[PDB]
């Protein structure tokens, strides 16, 4: 479940 | 009872008892919120920061948003101290923005007048703008911090 924020993934561009 | 008072107060509020920033969401999406801290703390406190305001969608935060995905429980922070001026603090998972200009996370910036942040980038339906107002009143006393009082 959990609720990690939804975060990119494009080595922070 | 309170009739002209309210007046007064619609018109234009007594600001600056001891508000340090205001923020408001100009995308349509939170509602607007006052930030402040204790002036007689801030100078008593010779620290390195006084009061920090986190933001985000979490309900501890000290701003709570509506319910974006993109943003972080506390997407960003803003600190308040140094001598008279403020810094504003990045937190999301994501990023936090600036004017368009993404800036470091968790990294100090100086404060800007009517400064706007903006979250949730990645996608263009996806990114939230906050603005940010600085109060005129805060700074003047901030400018003066402790009053020399003639004895």
């Amino acid at each position: 479940s959990l609720e990690v924020t939804e975060a990119d993934a494009t080595f922070v561009q | 009872a309170t009739q002209r008072f309210l007046i007064e107060k619609f018109s234009q509020e007594q600001i600056g008892e001891n508000i340090v920033c205001r923020v408001i969401c100009t995308t349509g999406q939170i509602p607007i919120r006052d930030l402040s801290a204790d002036i007689s703390q801030v100078l008593k406190e010779k620290r390195s920061i006084k009061k920090v305001w986190t933001f985000g969608r979490n309900p501890a935060c000290d701003y709570h948003l509506g319910n974006i995905s993109r943003l972080s429980n506390k997407h960003f922070q803003i600190l308040l101290g140094e001598d008279g001026n403020l810094l504003l603090n990045d937190i999301s998972t994501n990023g936090t923005w600036l004017n368009g200009q993404k800036v470091e996370k968790n990294s100090n910036q100086l404060l800007s007048q009517g400064d706007e942040i903006t979250v949730g980038v990645g996608v263009e339906s996806d990114i939230l703008s906050l603005v940010i107002f600085i109060n005129d009143k805060f700074k003047q006393c901030l400018e003066q911090n402790k009053v020399d009082r003639i004895r």
